[PDB]
């Protein structure tokens, strides 16, 4: 029954005032794209800095087993758009937040699927 | 002056057909750094710029395309030039890359071990390296053709590289190969590139551009090194990131070129020419299957 | 009666010599289970009464011995069976493994993926195959010869299994395949071998013993495993676990095996005799690599 | 500066009332061996299980890396010798426990260097 809770222990190393995960792979892109969280190609729009999405995958970069089944990875060999105001913390910020799977914008930073 | 505003800067025809001998190279601007756009990386801005320029040639675009990527670590762990070559290439693209220590990717594939342990069964359109030891940059000791990886990547080249492909090699003043100056001479056209982000360096990245598998013109790799050296002792580059923002027109333009399976027999002049444009790939169009040899040993007793 | 003390039954000759028509299996004492010592699993039980049974025969043993074990992970992402063959084994033996879905492993190199995928440019001293698909067992369809792992087997065994070699290979009255017989007939020596704690099923070890390269003797295979159901049919094996209690003897004695190079034409009758004696083992001696191949593609778009 | 502590995390489930990890390879011996904790072949005395090494490695059951640098294992391809009293949770005790580096023998269960 025992698996190690890497997304949580990250959580509480984040909330203790340890530094966040660094040299996650920044783009450089127009910052005109479709705003997108997760894309085939960076899509950041102005509020936005595009990565690439294995280096801020928890799991990829820690060397761990990915939550899924088949341990399959929602970000490698993709770009995530980060907020810009969030970009000090992409690996934090995918772990903690979820996209809309009608939009594909992240819920509460672009999703406006409830209005 | 205009070179500011380009992605980097190509040797010029002129200096390729020089005879010089090999000197010492020495950097105007040695230890100068370009001002890089906020947070990005020195790795992310030099492959944007090497794809930037890779943009101006006629590179081959099949569909399906197939690349492999050497020396694709950092000694960060993870793997930025790789992302910047799958932000550049066509989305679905096949991208391998290799290194020699662990990294965290988003090539569809990697290996890890020497690239001499890499082995696939297929051939590939394009083939980027960023092989490099440092330890070369001994200036006590002469400087003399290495071996090492560039055995294996001209080895590699004639071997697994496609009719029509390109390639990307990344040479310095001590890390570089007579013979892959010499391999030069059998594709359609061939450059030293230098990166304005990196000018302050004498690295340069070896473009062969439409490979057609026999030598076109003969090239003596020990003078084309000297050569090399020579521009870059008497052209200083001016460090330069202007061209990092402009995207819009990055992404490598998705041509279709046609792959046809031939043999030796059957390339004609007619090919050849083909081949010389861009216009054509020849390899087998099957799946690609990829592997690293494994040393076994028990250290036990 | 004795049998119960044994580590298991070895098929008799004379019922090797029959020609029987296929039948359905049909064991006495099916659904029982042997009574295991305190917290042993069954594979670990039935990998030591096979190995206790291999100390029985005269298997080359050579200084730095080769062996390679496929279906070796479990349902809990364990290897007993490995863990088993390497205390059996003289410490520092090279032991290789592998399986379809992932597991931890004491092999010295461990390598996952279906069994197609691995490639070695060596020979081995001994092969232990205990892959085994549980589908196999579908009593309403017709019990014809296996493809799948069990030609992958044949071939390995001819191409990657050193003059002098054994094998070990499991099968069950659905897994099974003609030419696994056949190929039993180029050894000096064979058998089905039923292990006593697993005697309520259909499995049994198809042993060769010292490899000779060529035929010995002609097996024709579909009537060879009607022979052997019909032996398992008429033979009531006693579930025991008797002989798990006395391990005082049992290591594989390292008999220091001599290993030759040799060609082809050199294989006389004075080497023949040696082979079939477990006196001789030939092979190259280099280092032993493996890799399995990796199949590449890019699902996005 | 952030690390996954699988030791801290396995002590704490443990703690808490987790059950052990299962399914250790528990290895046929005579159990008249050396006792010492870590052998290339089974050496349980009378009062020892032997396992195989890999199965009672936290770091290889749980697929994640192994605290040398090298990321070397202490017993992938070895066995260790239990106590019997303690083989409930071989992961576990090898987690918690030191071997002596002089007698070979696992410190406080079997290690008398201290007269
Ligand atoms: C105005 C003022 O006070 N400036 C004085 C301080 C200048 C500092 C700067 N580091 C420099 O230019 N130097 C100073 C050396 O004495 C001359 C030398 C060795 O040829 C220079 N240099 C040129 N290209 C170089 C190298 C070089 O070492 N290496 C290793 C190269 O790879 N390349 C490509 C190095
Ligand atoms: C005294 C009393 O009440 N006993 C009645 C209950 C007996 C229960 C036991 N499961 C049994 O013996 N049976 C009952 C079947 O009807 C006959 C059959 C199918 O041939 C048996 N059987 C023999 N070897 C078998 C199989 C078999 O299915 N399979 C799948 C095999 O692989 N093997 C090797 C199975
Ligand atoms: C300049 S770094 C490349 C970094 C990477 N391209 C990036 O995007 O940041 C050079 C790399 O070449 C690798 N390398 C050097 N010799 C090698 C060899 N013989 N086989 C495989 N890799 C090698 C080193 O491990 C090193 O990480
Ligand atoms: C009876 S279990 C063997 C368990 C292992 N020997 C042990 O000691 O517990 C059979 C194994 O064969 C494997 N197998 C079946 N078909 C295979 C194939 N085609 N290639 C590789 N492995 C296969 C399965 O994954 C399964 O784990
Ligand atoms: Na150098
Ligand atoms: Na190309
Ligand atoms: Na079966
Ligand atoms: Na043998
Ligand atoms: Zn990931
Ligand atoms: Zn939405
Ligand atoms: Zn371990
Ligand atoms: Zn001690």
């Amino acid at each position: 029954a025992f698996a190690v809770d890497a997304a949580k222990a990250y959580k509480d190393y984040l909330a203790s005032g340890g530094q966040p995960i660094t040299n996650c792979v920044k783009m450089l892109c127009t910052h005109t794209g479709t705003g997108q969280a997760i894309t085939v190609t960076p899509e950041a729009n102005m509020d936005q800095e595009s990565f690439g999405g294995a280096s801020c995958c928890l799991y990829c970069r820690c060397h761990i087993d990915h939550p899924n089944p088949k341990g399959f990875c929602d970000l490698k060999g993709k770009y995530v758009q980060i907020p810009t105001t969030c970009a000090n913390d992409p690996v934090g910020f995918t772990l903690k937040n979820t996209v809309c799977t009608v939009c594909g914008m992240w819920k509460g930073y672009g999703c406006s699927c409830d209005q | 002056s205009s070179q500011a505003w380009q992605p980097g800067v190509a040797m010029p025809n002129l200096y390729k057909m020089q005879r010089m001998l090999l000197e010492k190279c020495d950097l105007q601007n040695y230890g100068d750094s370009a001002t890089l756009p906020k947070g990005i990386m020195m790795n992310v801005a030099k492959y944007t710029q090497l794809c930037q320029y890779l943009n101006t040639l006629t590179l081959a675009v099949p569909y399906n395309m197939r690349v492999i990527h050497f020396g694709a670590g950092s000694d960060k762990g993870v793997a930025p030039g790789t992302a910047v070559l799958r932000q550049w290439l066509p989305t679905g693209t096949l991208l391998v890359d290799s290194d020699l220590n662990d990294f965290v990717s988003d090539a569809d594939s990697t290996l890890i071990g020497d690239c001499a342990t890499v082995h696939t069964a297929n051939k590939w359109d394009l083939i980027i390296s960023d092989m490099y030891d440092p330890k070369t940059k001994n200036v006590t000791k002469e400087n003399d053709s290495k071996e090492g990886f560039f055995t294996y990547i001209c080895g590699f080249i004639q071997q697994k590289l496609a009719l029509g492909g390109s390639v990307a090699i990344k040479i310095t003043e001590h890390s570089w190969n007579a013979d892959l100056y010499k391999l030069m001479g059998h594709f359609a056209w061939w450059t030293a590139f230098v990166t304005n982000v990196n000018a302050s360096s004498s690295e340069a990245f070896l473009i062969g551009c439409n490979y057609l598998g026999k030598p076109r013109e003969q090239i003596d790799g020990y003078v084309m090194h000297a050569n090399y050296i020579f521009w870059r002792n008497t052209n200083p580059i001016q460090l330069s990131s202007y061209s990092l923002f402009d995207m819009s027109k990055f992404p490598l333009k998705l041509r279709g070129t046609a792959v046809m399976s031939l043999k030796e027999g059957q390339i004609n002049d007619m090919i050849l020419s083909l081949l010389s444009k861009g216009r054509l790939i020849i390899r087998e169009n099957n799946r690609v299957v990829i592997s690293s040899d494994v040393l076994v040993n028990n250290e036990n007793l």
